[PDB]
RNA sequence: UCUGAUGGAGGAUCGAGUUGAUACUGACGUGCAAAUCGUUCAUUUCAAUCACGUUUAGGGGCGAAAGACUAAUCGAAAAG
RNA sequence: GAGAACUUUGAAGACUGAAGUGGAGAAGGGUUUCUUGUCAACUGUGAUUGAACAAGAGUUAGCCGCUCCUAAGGGAUAGCU
RNA sequence: AGAUGGUAACAUAUAUAUAAAUGAACUCCUUUACAUAGGCUUUACACUCGGGGUGCGUUUUCUUUGCACUUUACCUUUAUAACAAACCUUGGAAUCAAUUUACUUGGAGAAGAGGUUCGUUGAACUCAAUUCAAAAAUUUGUUUUGUAGCAAUAGUAAUUCGUAAUUAUCCGAAGUGGUAAGGACUAUCCUUGAAAAAAGGAGGGAACGGCUUUGUGCUUUGCUACUCUUAAUACUUGUAUGAGCGUACCAACAACCGCAUCAGGUCUCCAAGGUUAACAGCCUCUGGUUAAAUAGAAAAAAGUAGGUAAGGGAAGUCGGCAAAAUAGAUCCGUAACUUCGGGAAAAGGAUUGGCUCUGAGGACAUUAAUGUUAACUCAGAACUGAAACGGACAAGGGGA
């Protein structure tokens, strides 16, 4: 099962670097309570301007969300930066206000 | 209280009346005023 | 386990009321609450409702009575002597 | 509020005079649904068409002199 | 005197007076509305907000 | 004749509330108050408590009786 | 606003803690409700506040009640006193 | 001139709407219509838990995270399903059986097998429909729909775009038993726990189609669409649908009574999380306030509501008044005396935290093994700490 980021508004503002937030989204996701798994269970890819998430197990979009704030959190885009949700498989990055 | 028969609501509306102050004009041609919380019209 | 030796019945009343009413009142209460022998079905289930009333749980039949017991002596001795005019 | 399942009751219904007005909706299902309702003098009867192209004869073959209300 | 909007703005949300947060910026606009309507309109344009509850967590 | 359960009886027990008012003879005593406040205490399935309606009226009523109470009035109300 | 500890708004910090100064009602109250004013006195301090004062305005039912029935009871009819 | 089914319990009119199942006098019932206590069950709301979906919150560090919303009314005798009863048919029960938490019941017919009804409940159940394929004169198999209609068009949480509109969400599992209601019961009484209006049922069998003609409502003669029943309509007759009254607000915190905006008094319903036996007390969310006939500054005496005091322990005092001590629970242990019921929580002891474990107690559903999984309560063992633990709150002093 496919979700989705359309990280593009703060992609091309250059404040969003998709490389890092790929990285941080492979040591977060916790597979049935460690980081360090990721196997057959989740894949993860990134477009210039989307990260991809592919999952086999129980997984939350929640989850992303959540993942998402917390690197924003990390890089102090905190005020700028807001997650919301599109269709229903696709998360896009979306400016405050 | 809030169900009152017709004759009481009548009598209040009356009193209620009577409670206006003098129309002004007159003046240029009242003791008994009352307040509700003070003076009780013992219905 | 038996709980009481001589009470029986009356041990709802505990320690008040004299020993000798509590006594009498021991009498009179199994006489209320055993199940009379029903002089209709035969079935055991006459059972008292209220002062001289008797009712049954079988037949659903009301039968007058005595205040504690079905019969009083006296009035089984009137029967009788009806029976025999 | 009444459902109706044979489609000649219906009928029988919409072709009754007491009925002054129809109502028509359209649900996105969990396809697209349709309710056909009829408002009777006493009572609003309503069928549901789970197959659109049904739905939309039905409503076609309804009296021209109804008082048909497209909800959504 | 905002008591009479902040009562009106009580109602029409659903929400208790101790929850409208009337923003001190333009107190002078808001203090015009005098009706529900208007209410509503300031609360669309964002001067009349519904204040966050007061949180009560299960986690302990 | 005992033993373990079950059962859920009782004007039983403790006890919030409620109804009261034991003590401090506490506070207050030109008070918050013409009887209040605080702490303590008694009461809580019954002779229970409360509401509304209703009955009984003054040498009368009503009283689990204190001459109690009968509109802050009682060993005979109040009003004229 | 002339003037603000006790008007209003925001931000704190707090209490009431579902046997609540929360919702509804009954008795009793009777316009206390609401808006616009507004401060002589009153609001035992102040007060621009107000259950104050002034002008208006507000209570919409075949279904919620009363309206009907009977209860403890009451007022009477016939009498009789 | 007045239906039918069903062995029976009893059922049947589903017309837009179950409208219609002759019935008079005169009767007989029933509903209305009923105490309290005890538990048990079922539903409902409430609360909670796990997941999915939305938005917000935290982010030095940690957290698949914390919070919020995820809604569904009367009405349709709602259709059904499920269950406590009651009844019917079959069946014939000692080697007594069925059975509840409890006892209750059974040759006056039990168990079992099949039914009927009322009552809860109000979409449970494949409920309905649809998709077609096979079997008789309609039934079985599969699929797609529907928050069963009401119903999504309404709410709520979002997201936008515009100066009101679109869009996306609205749902898969369960536990706690706090309320409330119902049910079947059981117990208590020298207490046996309203009445009527109104309605219903039954017995009973009075009366009996229409039209035309003739004679004095009655009788005779001839003919066959008639008696009902809803809804609609048209027409006359007074104008042939809904009379009047109450509805603000307060209900005490300043709207009531206490001479007042007086710490008093004044009836009822709703009733969240935590800790807990608890609707106690303590703290919190929703809602409500931050006000109370005053503020500020100092911080003497004295007062008042409190605290705490070495050693002693009632020597104080009329008198242990006041205060302190005691207390929750589990385990032990329990005298005199007694009306044998109690005394009794007698007296008097011991234990109690946190952490990490272990054992004990179910429900289903596969085929005795294997699974999915649910509370909370017990009991025991380590370790741990300034020897502490009903750590606050709450909570008997006891005896002769
Ligand atoms: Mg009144
Ligand atoms: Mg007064
Ligand atoms: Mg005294
Ligand atoms: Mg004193
Ligand atoms: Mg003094
Ligand atoms: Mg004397
Ligand atoms: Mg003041
Ligand atoms: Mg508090
Ligand atoms: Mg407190
Ligand atoms: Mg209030
Ligand atoms: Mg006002
Ligand atoms: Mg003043
Ligand atoms: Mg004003
Ligand atoms: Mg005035
Ligand atoms: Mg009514
Ligand atoms: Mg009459
Ligand atoms: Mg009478
Ligand atoms: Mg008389
Ligand atoms: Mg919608
Ligand atoms: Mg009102
Ligand atoms: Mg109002
Ligand atoms: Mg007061
Ligand atoms: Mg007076
Ligand atoms: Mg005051
Ligand atoms: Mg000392
Ligand atoms: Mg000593
Ligand atoms: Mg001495
Ligand atoms: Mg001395
Ligand atoms: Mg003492
Ligand atoms: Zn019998």
């Amino acid at each position: 099962i496919k979700y989705v980021l359309d990280c593009t508004k703060p992609v091309k503002d250059t404040i969003l670097d998709i490389s890092g937030l790929e990285q941080f989204f492979k040591d977060k996701i916790k597979v049935d309570k460690k980081t360090n798994n990721l196997k057959n269970k989740v894949v993860v890819t990134s477009d210039e301007y989307k990260i991809y998430i592919t999952v086999h197990i129980p997984f939350s979009k929640r989850y992303i969300k959540y993942l998402a704030k917390k690197y924003i959190k990390m890089h102090q885009i905190r005020d700028f930066l807001r997650v919301i949700a599109k269709g229903k498989l696709a998360y896009e990055f979306k400016y405050f206000q | 209280g809030s169900i009152k028969r017709f004759r009481l609501k009548q009598r209040l509306g009356k009193c209620r009346r009577q409670n206006r102050p003098v129309p002004h004009w007159y003046r240029l041609k009242n003791t008994k005023r009352r307040h509700w919380r003070r003076t009780k019209l013992g219905l | 386990s038996r709980r009481t030796k001589k009470v029986g019945l009356t041990g709802k009343y505990g320690t008040r009321y004299g020993s000798s009413l509590r006594k009498q009142i021991k009498k009179i209460e199994l006489m209320q609450h055993a199940k009379y022998l029903c002089t209709f079905c035969g079935k055991t289930a006459t059972k008292r409702t209220c002062v001289g009333i008797w009712k049954c749980k079988k037949c659903k039949r009301k039968v007058c009575g005595g205040a504690w017991s079905l019969t009083t002596p006296a009035a089984v001795a009137a029967k009788s002597t009806i029976i025999r005019l | 509020p009444k459902q109706i399942t044979d489609i000649r009751k219906f009928l029988k219904i919409s072709r009754k005079p007491d009925t002054t007005a129809v109502i028509i909706m359209k649900k996105k299902s969990k396809t697209v649904i349709t309710k056909l309702k009829l408002r009777t003098k006493k009572y609003l009867y309503t069928m549901v068409f789970a197959d659109r192209k049904k739905a939309e004869r039905i409503e076609n073959s309804l009296l021209p002199s109804l008082k048909r209300i497209y909800y959504p | 005197s905002l008591t009479l909007q902040k009562r009106l703005a009580a109602s029409v949300l659903k929400c208790g007076k101790n929850k409208i947060w009337m923003d001190p910026n333009e107190i002078s606009e808001i203090s015009l509305a005098n009706s529900r309507f208007s209410i509503r309109k300031l609360y669309k344009e964002g001067l009349i907000l519904k204040k966050p509850q007061k949180v009560h967590s299960r986690a302990r």
